[PDB]
C-alpha cells in the first residue's frame, strides 16, 4: 500500500532505501502461481468466473528457492503490493534494504546470471499496465548497473519496442538524473473518477481495487502522516528536505 | 443507536423531575452522600439511577 | 515532566521506548483508545431517509 | 478375507492450509456476526413496515448503502467470504483474498477468533474396516446409521472382525436378533440385543451363526472442540447450499453427503487433528455463508 | 422390465385453493408473530413470578382475559388457525372462515406475509423411476435417504437407469462397494465411492456387476421460496400435532411422514409448481399451530 | 411361527426413586433456568467487550465469583445436578446429594416445579412384535425410521401380524412396493403404497405375496407431557455428552442410541406411566447438563 502509493522515482528509491527485504518476502503459504482455477463472482453472475493465478496478483504465492524467486519477489512487491514465499533466506540478507540487494554488491547475494526476457515473461509483463512496466523496469536498470551489464540492458529494450518508449530516464549512480525525473509510477492514489465499494471480475483487478479503496481509508486514517500539517512534529531525520541524496548517489 | 441513546436520556429526565417534585422519595440523608463532591441533588441522583 | 528529562533527550525515543520511561516512573495513562461508533439514522419524511 | 468400509471415510482428500491464522478466524467470526445481524434485521424490517434496520445492517455488512436497481449480494463481504470457503474445502482451491482485505473486514467487529471454546457432538459412525471369512458376505449402509448385513453360508459359525478406529467416543450396536459379540482373546457372552463399546478397546469380534442375516445397526458420538457461536443446524443448511450454488466443485475432491460426514471423514484420516482445525473454521464460515443468503436471495 | 417408484411420490392429493390472498397470508403471519410471543411471555411469567406478562399476551391472541375457571383455548384466533389448516391440506375441506373474520385478525399486527424473502432446503429424494432388466431385482426403501438395492442374478452385467426428477438441485450417490455410472451416450468412468449428480442432466446408468448385491444411498437437496420467519424445526412438530389431532382427516387424501416429503411429492405432481405456493403457508400455519398449542394444551 | 421385535424396546431397566419430590423438580428447573442464562450470558459478553454479564450469570449458578487461574468447574449446582441424572437413570445408583442441599439450590430461582403442562413428539417407532408363518423371513432393522424386510419362499401367500403396541398415536406405513393390509378379521383392500393407523385399532394383517421381498417403512409419533422449556435439541445432546462422560455406567442397566429410544422403552414396560415421569424430569436435567457443560467445558 505504501510502496504503491509513491509516485515519483525520488519517493520510490527513498523508500526501498528505508525498506527491508523482509517486507518483499512473504510467510504465508499461498499457491502455485501458474493455474487454472474458477473463482466466485456473485455480482456478475451466477455461475464460477474462469480465471489465472499469476506472480503479479496481489496475493501471496509459493516461490522459488533460488536467486531468481528473489528478484521476482522483489518485483512483485513493487508491482502488486506483496510478494512470495521463500523462507530460511538468513537474517544476513534479510536485514538488508531493497536498494542495498538491486544496487550493491557487499550484500553478497550474485545476480549476474539473470535474463530479463525470461523475468519478465514469468512476471506475465503483457498483463502489467503502464506504471507496472515502468516500476519493472527501475528494477531492471538498477540490477544492470550493479552487474556492469548497462549494454545488455539496451539491447533488451530494442527488442521490445513498448518497453523502450515507457522506458524511465536516470542513471543510477547520479542523483541529478532522480530529481530531474517527472514520471508518475503511482498506483494508488486518490482517484479523482467515481469509485465505488464494487468488485472486479477478475484476480488482478479485484485485489488492485481493494488496494485502491483501502489507500482511501489510510489517508484519513491517524497512521497517515499529513506533512502540511504536521511537518515538525517529524524527526529531522527523516524529515523531508530538498536536497535529499541516497548514499553513494 | 442514536434512537436509544435519545430515548433514555428523555426518559431519564422525566423520571428524575417527578421523583423530585412534591415530597422527594428518597431522603435527605441520601442526598448528603451525594452531593458531598459539590454537584446538585437532582444531578447526583441522576447519575446514580443510570 | 515525569521522568525529569528534555525535549532534546528523548527526541529520538520511540513510542514502546517511551511507554516503558514511564511506566516504570508509575505513570499509566500511555495507551491510546478507540472511540465506539454509535450507529444513526435519520426517518425520512418528505425526503429519502440516510 | 473379505474386507469391507465405510463410504464416506474413503480418500479423505486434503484440505486447505490458508487463511487458519488469528487474522483469518477473526474476520470468519466477525462475518458470521454479521450476518446474524442481517438476518435479524429484515425479520425487524418486516414486522415495522419500515426498511431502515435492514439498509442500516446492510450497511455494516457490505460498507455500500442499498441502491435501487443494483442487485444486493453483500458487497466486498461477501466476495472475501465465499472464496475464503473454497479454499478451506481444498487445497486445489486457489487462495485470491488479500492479506489488506481480511485485516480490513476483521476490524468491523469486536470479536474473538477463539474456535475451541466449546465442544458438539458429531453422529457419524466411523467402520473402518470389516474383515470376514470366505464364505460369508458382509454389505455396511448408511453414514448417522450404520446396518452392517451379514449372510453366513459355509457349514459352521464365522467370526467377523469389526474396526471402528480409535477418535470415536462410543459406539451402540443394535441388532436385529440378539447376537454375540466380545473383544480379541476374550470369551463370548450370551447372546445379548444390544452393546456399548469402547473403539478403543480394540477390534470386536462378532459370531455369525449360520441361517438367517443378522443386520447389526450401529450408532456413534464424538466430541469435537467448537467456537461458542457453533450452531450444527446452520452450519449443515449452509452446506448444503454451498453445494448447490457449486463452491465445492473443485478438481480432485470428495463430496459428502453432509457436515457431520466431511467433518469426521478428514478426523480419521492421516495428520486429522490438524485438518479438523481447518474443518471448524469452514463450518463457521458455512453458518455465516447461510445467514448471509437467507438475506438476500436470488430467485 | 421392471420399474420402482419412490412411495412418497405416488399420486399427490389436490390441495386447497382457499386462504392463498395476501389477506390471508397475512393472517397466518399474524398468527406466527402472536404465538411466538406467547411461548416467550410463559416463560417470562414463569421468571419473573408473576402471571403479568402472560395476561397480556393472552389477551392480544385471544381478545379475552385469562380466566382460572375457563379453559385456556386460544380465543377465535385459535379457531381460525384450526380451519385454514384443514382448508389448505385437501380441496375437499369446508373452507367456511369468513373474509372479515380473516381481515380482522391481520389487523393486530402488521406484517408484509410475502412468502418469498428467503428460502428453505429440503431433504426429500425423488427418485422416479428405476429401469431394471430382466434376471434384476431393485427395491426402494426410504425418503430422506434412499437405499436402492439390486440384485444380478443374470450371465453378464445389466445396466439400471435411474431418475431423479428435474425439480431437485443437486443428488449425492453413495455405493457400499465401487460402483460405475454415467449419463446417457457417456463413457463409463472408473469405479468410485462418490457420486455427485446435477438431476436435471439426464437419466444416469448404473452398471450392476454379477455377484453380491449392490446398495445405493441416495440424498438430495431441493430449495423451495419460503417466508424469513420458517423454521422447519418447528413446522414438523407442528405437522406431527396436526395430524395426531385430525386436522388431515379427510376422505381421498394421501398420508406423508412429514412436512418433507408433503412439499416434495406436491412438487413433482403434474403442474405442481401451483401447489408449492399453497404448501409454504400451510407450513407457516403449522409453525404457529405448534407453539400455540404447546403453550395451550387442549 | 416366528417372532421378531424392535431391539430397542427389550428389557428397559428400572428407573431411579430419588429426587422426584417438588422441592427436587424444583432444583432441576432452576438449573435449567440458570444454565440458559449462562448460555446466552457468553454470546452477550462477546458481542461487547466486558466480562460483566457472564459474572454474574456466574456467580448466581455456582455461588462464587468467577477467577482466573481456575477450572470453572460450576460450583454445587454442577455437583448437585451430575449426581441426581446418575440417581435418575437406574435403581441402583446410589442418592448421593441430601435434601437440605437440593432445597437450598432450589431456592436460588422461584420457579414451578410442574414438568406436564406443555406436551412433545417423540418419533420412535413400537413394533413389540411380528408374527410370521413357518416359510417366511422377517427382519426388523432401526427406531427412528423401522424397516421391516418380509420374503415368502412358500408356495402361496402368507399372512403377517403386526402389533404396534397401545401408546403410539399414529403410524404411517410406507411400502416398496403396493401392498394389502387390513384389521383383523376384516377384508384386505387394493393394494396401496402408503397406510395411516392407530396403533389401538389393533393388530394389522399384511399380505405378503410369493416372489421378490416387500420392505415396509414404518414412522411412529407419540405425545408425551413436558415441561414448557423442554427442547428436544438440547435433551438429545445433553444424552450423548451423558453417556460419553460416563454417568451412566452402572451395573445391569440397558443403554440406548437417543434419549427418544430410552422414553418410548419404559412407556411400554409394566408400570409405564410412572417410568415416564421419572424420565421426563431426567429429559430436563439432561437439557440443563448440556448448556452447563458447553459454558464450561472441564
Amino acid at each position: 500500500m505504501d510502496v504503491l502509493s509513491k509516485g515519483s522515482l525520488k519517493e520510490l528509491l527513498a523508500h526501498l532505501e528505508k525498506t527491508p527485504l523482509e517486507e518483499a518476502i512473504s510467510y504465508r503459504i499461498g499457491t502455485v502461481p501458474y493455474q487454472n482455477v474458477l473463482i466466485s463472482r456473485n455480482e456478475y453472475y451466477n455461475q464460477l468466473y474462469p480465471d489465472t493465478t499469476s506472480l503479479i496478483d496481489g496475493v501471496s504465492r509459493e516461490g522459488q528457492r533460488n536467486v531468481n524467486g528473489l528478484i521476482m519477489s522483489i518485483i512483485s512487491y513493487v508491482v502488486s503490493g506483496s510478494g512470495h514465499y521463500i523462507p530460511n533466506i538468513g537474517f544476513m540478507l534479510l536485514r538488508r534494504s531493497i536498494l542495498d540487494i538491486l544496487t550493491k554488491h557487499d550484500t553478497g547475494l550474485v545476480t549476474n546470471n539473470l535474463n530479463y526476457g525470461i523475468i519478465a515473461r514469468n512476471l506475465t509483463v503483457s498483463k502489467m499496465n503502464c506504471e507496472q512496466r515502468k516500476r519493472m523496469l527501475i528494477c531492471f536498470k538498477l540490477l544492470a548497473y550493479k552487474d556492469g551489464n548497462q549494454n545488455d540492458y539496451e539491447i533488451y529494450l530494442n527488442q521490445n519496442i513498448p518497453l523502450k518508449q515507457i522506458a524511465p530516464n536516470f542513471i543510477p549512480g547520479d542523483m541529478r538524473t532522480v530529481i530531474h525525473n517527472q514520471d508518475q509510477l503511482a498506483i494508488v492514489g486518490i482517484p479523482a473518477y467515481r469509485l465505488t465499494q464494487s468488485t472486479e471480475l477478475s484476480i488482478r483487478d479485484d485485489n488492485a481495487k481493494s488496494y485502491k479503496l483501502g489507500y482511501v481509508d489510510w489517508y484519513n486514517s491517524n497512521s497517515f502522516l499529513r506533512e502540511r500539517s504536521e511537518f515538525n512534529l517529524i524527526r529531522l531525520k527523516d524529515r523531508d528536505t530538498k536536497y535529499g541524496k541516497l548514499n553513494g548517489w | 443507536t442514536s434512537g436509544s441513546i435519545i430515548n433514555h436520556a428523555n426518559n431519564l429526565n422525566k423520571v428524575i423531575n417527578h421523583v423530585f417534585a412534591d415530597k422527594p422519595l428518597i431522603s435527605e440523608t441520601m442526598l448528603k452522600i451525594l452531593t458531598i463532591d459539590g454537584t446538585t441533588g437532582k444531578d447526583g441522583y441522576r447519575n446514580w439511577l443510570d | 515532566f515525569l521522568t525529569n528529562t528534555t525535549y532534546d533527550i528523548v527526541n529520538n525515543d520511540t513510542i514502546d521506548v517511551l511507554k516503558m520511561k514511564l511506566r516504570n516512573q508509575g505513570w499509566p495513562f500511555v495507551e491510546r483508545y478507540n472511540a465506539v461508533e454509535i450507529d444513526m439514522s435519520v426517518e425520512p419524511l418528505r425526503s429519502p431517509g440516510q | 478375507a473379505n474386507r469391507a468400509t465405510s463410504a464416506f471415510l474413503d480418500n479423505p482428500h486434503p484440505v486447505g492450509v490458508n487463511y487458519v491464522d488469528e487474522g483469518s478466524r477473526q474476520f470468519v467470526a466477525v462475518a458470521e456476526l454479521l450476518a446474524s445481524k442481517l438476518i435479524d434485521s429484515s425479520r425487524e424490517s418486516d414486522e415495522s413496515n419500515s426498511d431502515v434496520p435492514f439498509v442500516q445492517a446492510y450497511s455494516k455488512f457490505a460498507d455500500d448503502n442499498p441502491r435501487h436497481l443494483r442487485v444486493k449480494t453483500g458487497g466486498k463481504m461477501a466476495n472475501a467470504l465465499t472464496n475464503v470457503i473454497r479454499s478451506y474445502y481444498s487445497i486445489n482451491a486457489p487462495a485470491i483474498v488479500p492479506q489488506v482485505e481480511i485485516d480490513r473486514l476483521a476490524s468491523k467487529a469486536t470479536v474473538s477468533g477463539d474456535m475451541y471454546n466449546s465442544y458438539a457432538i458429531f453422529n457419524s459412525v466411523p467402520i473402518v474396516e470389516v474383515l470376514s471369512p470366505a464364505r460369508t458376505t458382509v454389505s455396511i449402509v448408511g453414514s448417522d446409521r450404520a446396518d452392517v448385513t451379514m449372510l453366513n453360508t459355509g457349514a459352521g459359525a464365522a467370526n467377523i472382525t469389526f474396526n471402528f478406529g480409535q477418535i470415536a467416543e462410543t459406539v451402540i450396536l443394535k441388532g436385529s436378533v440378539p447376537f454375540q459379540l466380545a473383544r480379541l482373546n476374550q470369551p463370548m457372552p450370551a447372546a445379548r440385543f444390544t452393546y456399548k463399546l469402547r473403539p478403543l478397546d480394540g477390534p470386536f469380534i462378532v459370531v455369525l451363526p449360520v441361517g438367517n442375516p443378522l443386520v447389526i445397526s450401529a450408532t456413534a458420538a464424538t466430541r469435537i472442540q467448537v467456537p461458542l457461536a457453533f450452531n450444527k443446524a446452520l452450519v449443515e443448511s449452509g452446506f448444503q447450499t454451498a453445494m448447490n450454488d457449486g463452491l465445492f466443485d473443485i478438481q480432485n475432491v470428495n463430496y459428502y453427503s453432509s457436515f457431520d460426514e466431511f467433518i469426521i471423514s478428514q478426523y480419521h484420516a492421516q495428520d486429522g487433528i490438524n485438518r479438523v482445525s481447518t474443518c471448524v473454521i469452514l463450518g463457521l464460515a458455512l453458518q455465516a455463508y447461510d445467514q448471509m443468503r437467507r438475506a438476500l436471495p436470488v430467485r
